[PDB]
């Protein structure tokens, strides 16, 4: 409920810095697995769905 | 990009380390003139500037803040060295010394030479004297090897010169950096560390003669030693390994 | 008072309260993103 | 005469704990030991260390890769000792067959503990960087270390992350042993073509020995003009010495050319960093872009017929 | 030209040799006695490569290569053309390299510093002589020395290399790649410190070198300090060479085979030997 | 019990920073286990189930 | 009173309760996600 | 017995953190060692078990 | 100097046995856990 | 049998800790020399036992 | 009094005693293990 | 007869350390001794003796 | 009572007295396993 | 005769320490020059002698 005091013990532009370099990172790493595999692959997927588009 | 190139056999490879020769080429021309930034311009032999410069021109000017209120270095600095050389030269050419026109251990030429740096203390982090006798230290104490003090001392002749008193220690790098001689001449010396070795039964110096510790650049005090003090020493200990060899045995 | 930052008790509520909404944009965003890929491509 | 290679009287005050320029102390340890075995060398204080929250996300990083690999070890010596120790050189956690490409799905003990120990390490080496940052930054300092740094994680990272990606295939990255990943340089360079003939190697050859030589060259110069106050570097950069123009004159007189106090550690600096860089730039070229530098050089004219 | 403070250090002295007779210098360099016996070895020695690529078929210098004699002429002096060229370079390359160190030692002399940098570099003469005069003497033949060629060389260092297996497997080979590596870390690191030292964040006074041991013993907990980075890069970089040198030297005089089976006394030790 | 004499031993910050660090590497682990093995694998399982998906 | 951390009794309570709080929180999300795992796919 | 005054002479900082880390890689290595061994790996046995869960 | 650690006897006592607690806690899952898979695939 | 005199002498943090540590790397040495036995490892023994448990 | 560690004899004495209690529970502990073993595969 | 002097000369703590060490690396050399001799392998005898126990 | 170690003689004897104690009880239980190893399989 | 002068000329103690570690490694180092030759191996002796003992 009151989570508002972390601010009284992280300071803010630290963790703001750390968490857009790790959300940023995530979402990299997420978008790779992805093409990296042969079943989320979106281009690949999209050049046979419409027969090569 | 296998097999695939640009203008007819000419790849991303040739391309990167094209790529590669030309950066190495600017960052050769960055490092020599960042290198120029002390010394220049050129001058010849009379004191004048040089007729060539060379192919690389001067750096724009740089400048250093320094610590404990000791103003702003600003290099290159275009000016000439602050202090008189009593040489003269012994051809009208270019390219032959210069011979000493005097002492050249007492005028401080040759491997005499001292450069005239500052006459103030170099400091710690702290601001306080870097260099300084044990006497004012009084928290430092010989670890380990052989304490000197106490030892005679011997000149580069088989001559024994005095007695170690006190040792001349850095205080932020832990390290004796002088070696305080009393002399039988009737005063005292500081022999760089350096320049001395220490043995079981005495402190060999064999760089200067006996008759040279006679005339050891001094010190303003005795608690503290100034950059230009330390210069001038040094410089004499150096210098005497030119202008006294002859005294050494044999 | 605690402070290992230096900042108000006030402060950490309207900081909170801003970065809620920051997150909460962030995390409806991704919802949305979610619901419409499993619908194209459904992973369970 | 003495040759300042070992001190010959070692002396020693109150332990020195650094110097208070923004760092949080609190994070600095209190306890420094005196080992004078070190201080005929160099300093003998084992001083203490700063710890802060990169230092110790890279570390448990860092131990837990260690880790990882170890009980791989343990479980390929089919948990027996005596070849767990027999064999501790020898042995690699090796990474995914080709078949898996760059997927994620292989067997836990056929490369997914290899994927799971490369992240943790990869993790470790960049909080790490950061670490080399931000102790220049807490101090004041220019960042000449985190580049540096940088420069061999290039290297690093071009082996193990952006080669392989290049290629398809987890199964080009070094596997984790100690004689394995010299069988894998000896491999890479014997599947293209042969490594000699890449120019890069050439170039990040050519600074491996210039550092060295270099190297070489400003320790002995240093040494060579310690009788004057020659190895306080700083403070001969803003006040110039005899020292500094003896050893200008000495490269002067020797070479024709000479460098400054400061711009020494520049070209040191350079020839160091560009090893790494130069040397990662020519593994990322083979096999993308050149697969044979042997046949490269026959028709780039440097490799004859 | 001079630089601004060089001319108080231009005296006479410091010579090994020929006294005065060739106390002067040429432009910035040095002259001396070895300064003039370096010059003429050099000199032939580059002059002597340019004849011989003439009798060769290429004239890009990435091509050109001098080539040892075949061992059938073991330790003989060879026909000029069948590996006698190379034998006058090797001579010529050694005068120059001691006659290079002499002249150093001179100019040591004459400004009174310490003789590292002639020491140094005779390590390094070491090496090379190591390369192409004691192992090829050991084996019986001039021709195991090295063809002197940009490329070529390097045909040598593979062929040499991959006689004894996989020349990774090699202990001392080992040693020295270490002390290669460890070199130029040192040598990377030791620059950083002192740049960042003198170059700090914008706007800062000078860093101290009180600084410069606070930041490393925060970052690994050590500082080896001033005077010990300058010893240690040192005898880095001289263990390196002299490493390297034993290293080369093993191979082909106690050791014939592949450098991997070295390793099978710990292999084949009797309580895991079976296993 | 009377746990909160915990946060009288150890600092806060470090503790949360230790915390999320443990938390965040254990989740990493047990995700990639389960994308090594061939029955848990979901981006696989699912493109045999829906027939390519 | 005793302080490692400086941190008085009375902060101590309130940063443990949030402290719990976040904790059930966490847990009760990880339960609830490892009932539908259970559900789509038995382990044991 | 009375083994409370063991904290009168070893830190609790010390002493929880390393049993921390320890009992981590404990659990750790014996998850992994049963992983390894194929009569006791619980994805594959429930695969099995299941007929590819 | 009796007390290594700053810790006093009666603060001694309190960390003891919260120590305790917690340790009885982590002890009584892991004997029922074993237990469990003892009983789903024993291993003696 | 008055052997507490060695307390007055020995550290008891130094020699605890010393002791723990053998004693582990002893404990783990055992185990893993019987586990790599196929005559004394009991997850293997176990398998059999049980018709692969 | 002397002594290289600054404790007294009496805190040696309550020392040894916990000490002996926490080894002698080890050991005997151990024997009940090394007879169920040696029940289960004897080994010599 | 009166070898109790030694004390005065040898440091107690350094002797019992480096005698607790040495006896404790003897005992672990002659344990593998018997261990890699297969004549005295126990593990392997206790086997063969109890028809694979 | 010159000493390097520092101890004065009144720790000499009790000293030497439990590390004999020790020690012959560690080479008697020796000698038992020995003849108990002898007797199980002879070497000599 | 007066050999007990080296007493005070070398110090007891590192000289004892030395003759110690230097008898040890001798009697360590023929024992296993004994193991090495079949002929004097006294545990495969003794199972050739009691038919694998
Ligand atoms: C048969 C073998 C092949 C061969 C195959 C390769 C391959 C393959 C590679 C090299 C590479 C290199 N080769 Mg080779 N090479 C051969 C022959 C040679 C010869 C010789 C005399 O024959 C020489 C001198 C060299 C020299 C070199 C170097 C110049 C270069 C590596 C530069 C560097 O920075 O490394 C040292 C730096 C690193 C390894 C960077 C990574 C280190 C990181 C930063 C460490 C961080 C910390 C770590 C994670 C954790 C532990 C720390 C904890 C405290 C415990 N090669 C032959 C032809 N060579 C590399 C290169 O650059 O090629 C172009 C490379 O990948
Ligand atoms: C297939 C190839 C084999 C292999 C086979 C060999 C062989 C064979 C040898 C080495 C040697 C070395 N190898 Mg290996 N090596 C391999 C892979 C590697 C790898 C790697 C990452 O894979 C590395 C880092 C190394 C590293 C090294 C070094 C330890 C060493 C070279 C340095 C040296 O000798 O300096 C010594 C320096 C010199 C000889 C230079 C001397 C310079 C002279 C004094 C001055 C010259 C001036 C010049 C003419 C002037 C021009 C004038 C201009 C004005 C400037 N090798 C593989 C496995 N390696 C060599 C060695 O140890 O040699 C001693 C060697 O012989
Ligand atoms: C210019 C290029 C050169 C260079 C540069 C360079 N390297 C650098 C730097 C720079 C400028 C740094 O600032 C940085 C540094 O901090 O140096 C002191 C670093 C450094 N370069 C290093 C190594 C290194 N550099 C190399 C190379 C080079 N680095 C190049 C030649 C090499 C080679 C040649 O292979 C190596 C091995 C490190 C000393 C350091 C980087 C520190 C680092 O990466 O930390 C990450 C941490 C870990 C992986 C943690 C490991 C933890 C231990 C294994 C724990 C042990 C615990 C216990 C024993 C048990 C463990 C198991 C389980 C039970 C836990
Ligand atoms: C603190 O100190 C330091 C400096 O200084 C302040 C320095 O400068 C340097 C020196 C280092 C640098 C300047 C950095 C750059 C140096 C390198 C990268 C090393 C590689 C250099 C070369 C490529 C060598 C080329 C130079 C040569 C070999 C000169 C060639 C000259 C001749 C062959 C002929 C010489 C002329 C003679 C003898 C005339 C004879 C006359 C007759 C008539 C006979 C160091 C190490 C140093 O640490
Ligand atoms: C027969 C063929 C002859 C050549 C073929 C040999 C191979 C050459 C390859 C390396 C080049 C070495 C040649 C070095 C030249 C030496 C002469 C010299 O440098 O002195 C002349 C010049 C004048 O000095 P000065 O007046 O003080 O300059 C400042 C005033 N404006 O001083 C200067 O120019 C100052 C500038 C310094 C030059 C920087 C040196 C760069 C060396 C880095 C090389 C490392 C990478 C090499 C890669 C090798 C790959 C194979
Ligand atoms: C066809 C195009 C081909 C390319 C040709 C064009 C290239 C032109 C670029 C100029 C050439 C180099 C000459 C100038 C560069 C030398 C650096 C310099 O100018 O001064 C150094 C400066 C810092 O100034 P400083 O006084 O030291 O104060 C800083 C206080 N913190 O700044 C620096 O210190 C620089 C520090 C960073 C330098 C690199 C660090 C490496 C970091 C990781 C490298 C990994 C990336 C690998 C890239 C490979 C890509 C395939
Ligand atoms: C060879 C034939 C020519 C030499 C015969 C005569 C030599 C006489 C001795 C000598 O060299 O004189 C020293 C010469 C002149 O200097 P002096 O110092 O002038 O007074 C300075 C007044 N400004 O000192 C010098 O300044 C010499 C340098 C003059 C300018 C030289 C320009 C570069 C030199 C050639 C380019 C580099 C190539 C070197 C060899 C390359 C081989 C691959
Ligand atoms: C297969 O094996 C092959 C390896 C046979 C060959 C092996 C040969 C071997 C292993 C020879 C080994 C000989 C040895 C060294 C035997 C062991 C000697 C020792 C040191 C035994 C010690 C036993 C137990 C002790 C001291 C008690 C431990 C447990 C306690 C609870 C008391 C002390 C510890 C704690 C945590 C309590 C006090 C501390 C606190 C903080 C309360
Ligand atoms: C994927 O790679 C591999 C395959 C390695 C294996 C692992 C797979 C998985 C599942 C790994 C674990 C992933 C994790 C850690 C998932 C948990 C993710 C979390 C905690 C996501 C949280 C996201 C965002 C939060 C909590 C908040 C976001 C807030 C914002 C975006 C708003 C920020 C902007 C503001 C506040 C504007 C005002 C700014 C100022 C300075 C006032
Ligand atoms: C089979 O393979 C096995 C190998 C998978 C791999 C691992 C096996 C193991 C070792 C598994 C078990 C590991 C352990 C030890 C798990 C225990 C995990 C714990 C302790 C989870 C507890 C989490 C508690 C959290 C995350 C606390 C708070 C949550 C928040 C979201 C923060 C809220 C807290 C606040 C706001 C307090 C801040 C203070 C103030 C004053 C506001
Ligand atoms: C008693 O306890 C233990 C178990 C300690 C016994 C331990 C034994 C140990 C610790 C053995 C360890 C041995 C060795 C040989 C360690 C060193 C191995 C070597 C030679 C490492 C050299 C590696 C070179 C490189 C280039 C490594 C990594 C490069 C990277 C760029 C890492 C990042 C790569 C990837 C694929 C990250 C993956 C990320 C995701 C999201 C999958
Ligand atoms: C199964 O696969 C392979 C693994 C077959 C076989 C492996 C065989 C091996 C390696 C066998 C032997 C393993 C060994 C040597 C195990 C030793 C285990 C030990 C030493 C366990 C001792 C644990 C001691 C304690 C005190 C444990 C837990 C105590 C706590 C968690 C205290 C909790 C209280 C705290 C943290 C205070 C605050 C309270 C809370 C609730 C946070
Ligand atoms: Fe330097």
């Amino acid at each position: 409920s009151k989570f508002y005091k972390i601010w009284l013990i992280f300071d803010p532009r630290r963790v703001f810095v750390a968490q857009g370099v790790f959300l940023f990172l995530l979402a990299v790493m997420i978008h790779l697995m992805l093409l990296s595999n042969p079943g989320f692959n979106w281009l690949d997927i999209s050049g046979v769905k419409y027969e090569r588009v | 990009m296998v097999g695939v190139n640009f203008f007819g056999d000419f790849d991303l490879a040739s391309l990167a380390i094209w790529s590669f020769w030309l950066f190495f080429a600017l960052l050769v021309y960055y490092l020599q003139t960042e290198n120029m930034r002390e010394g220049y311009p050129l001058e010849n032999e009379d004191g004048g500037p040089a007729v060539n410069q060379g192919p690389f021109p001067l750096p724009s000017q740089k400048t250093f803040k320094l610590p404990h209120g000791r103003g702003e270095v600003t290099v290159p600095d275009y000016k000439k060295e602050a202090r008189d050389v009593a040489l003269a030269r012994t051809a009208v050419n270019d390219g032959f010394p210069h011979a000493p026109t005097g002492n050249p251990m007492l005028d401080g030429v040759g491997p005499a030479s001292w450069a005239p740096r500052r006459d103030i203390p170099e400091l710690d982090g702290h601001g306080h004297a870097k260099v300084v006798p044990m006497s004012v230290a009084s928290a430092f104490f010989v670890s380990a090897g052989r304490d000197p003090r106490g030892l005679p001392v011997i000149a580069n002749d088989m001559k024994t010169v005095g007695t170690v008193t006190e040792m001349w220690v850095d205080v932020a790098e832990h390290m004796v950096r002088y070696l305080e001689v009393d002399l039988a001449s009737g005063g005292k010396c500081l022999v760089p560390m350096t320049m001395a070795i220490i043995k079981k039964h005495a402190v060999v110096v064999q760089s200067i003669s006996s008759a040279a510790f006679a005339s050891v650049p001094q010190t303003k005090s005795m608690t503290e030693i100034s950059m230009l003090e330390e210069e001038k020493i040094c410089a004499y200990f150096a210098g005497g390994t030119m202008y006294c060899a002859d005294a050494k045995p044999k | 008072d605690l402070s290992f930052t230096g900042l108000t008790d006030q402060q950490a509520q309207e900081l909170h309260s801003v970065y809620l909404q920051g997150m909460w944009l962030f995390i409806s965003v991704a919802i949305v993103a979610h619901l419409a890929v499993f619908i194209w491509r459904p992973w369970l | 005469e003495y040759q300042n290679i070992f001190t010959q009287v070692q002396v020693a005050g109150k332990p020195e704990l650094g110097m208070v320029e923004g760092v949080n102390l609190e994070n600095r340890t209190t306890g420094t030991t005196n080992w004078p075995i070190l201080g005929w060398f160099g300093n003998a204080q084992l001083g203490p260390i700063y710890l802060g929250t990169l230092g110790t996300m890279s570390l448990i990083f860092g131990a837990f890769w260690f880790f990882l690999v170890g009980v791989s070890f343990i479980i390929q010596a089919d948990y027996s000792p005596a070849l767990f120790l027999r064999e501790l050189f020898r042995a690699g956690l090796f990474p995914p067959a080709p078949e898996y490409g760059l997927s994620l799905s292989a067997p836990l003990m056929e490369g997914g503990l290899w994927l799971i120990a490369s992240f943790f390490l990869m993790l470790s080496v960049l909080l790490w960087w950061a670490r080399t940052y931000k102790r220049a930054a807490d101090l004041g300092m220019g960042k000449h270390t985190a580049w540096a740094f940088a420069g061999a994680l290039w290297l690093m990272f071009v082996l193990s992350f952006f080669r392989p990606i290049l290629m398809g295939s987890w199964s080009e990255a070094v596997p984790y042993g100690i004689f394995p990943h010299l069988d894998w340089t000896n491999n890479f360079s014997l599947t293209h073509g042969n490594l000699f003939y890449n120019p890069f190697h050439g170039l990040s050859i050519a600074f491996l020995y210039g550092s060295t030589m270099l190297f070489a060259m400003h320790g002995a110069t240093i040494l060579a003009v310690s009788r004057l106050g020659g190895e306080r570097e700083l403070e001969q950069i803003v006040d110039r010495g005899t020292a500094a123009e003896r050893a200008a004159l000495f490269w002067r007189w020797t070479m024709g050319f000479n460098a400054t106090m400061e711009g020494i550690h520049r070209w040191g600096w350079w020839f160091a960093v560009l090893t790494p860089v130069t040397g990662g730039i020519g593994i990322l070229l083979s096999g993308t872009v050149v697969e044979d530098w042997s046949v490269w050089a026959q028709v780039h004219g440097y490799k004859a017929l | 030209a001079l630089l601004s403070f060089e001319r108080k250090y231009r005296v006479p002295g410091g010579t090994l040799i020929g006294g005065n007779l060739f106390d002067f210098w040429v432009g910035p360099f040095y002259v001396g006695f070895f300064g003039v016996t370096s010059v003429f070895f050099a000199a032939l020695g580059t002059l002597m490569i340019l004849w011989g690529a003439s009798l060769g078929d290429t004239w890009n210098p990435l091509l050109i290569s001098i080539n040892p004699p075949p061992l059938e002429y073991g330790l003989g002096a060879a026909p000029l053309r069948e590996g006698g060229i190379w034998q006058v370079v090797t001579l010529c390359a050694i005068g120059a390299f001691v006659s290079w160190a002499m002249r150093e030692v001179e100019i040591c002399r004459k400004l009174g510093i310490g003789l590292h940098i002639p020491f140094a570099f005779s390590f390094a003469i070491f090496a090379y002589i190591t390369l192409v005069v004691i192992r090829p003497a050991l084996m019986g033949a001039w021709g195991h020395g090295f063809q002197y060629g940009v490329f070529t060389h390097l045909e040598w260092v593979n062929n040499v290399g991959y006689q004894y297996g996989n020349f990774h497997y090699n202990p001392l080979h080992m040693l020295g790649i270490s002390l290669f590596f460890t070199t130029t870390l040192a040598l990377g690191l030791h620059g950083a410190l002192i740049l960042s030292a003198a170059n700090p964040e914008t706007g800062k006074e000078m860093r101290t070198p009180d600084h410069e041991d606070t930041f490393f013993r925060d970052l690994v907990g050590y500082s080896v300090g001033t005077l010990g980075i300058h010893r240690l890069g040192l005898l880095l970089a001289l263990n390196a060479a002299f490493w390297s040198a034993m290293c080369i030297l093993a191979s082909g005089t106690v050791w014939f085979d592949q450098w991997v089976f070295w390793w099978d006394w710990w292999y084949n030790l009797p309580f895991w030997a079976d296993l």
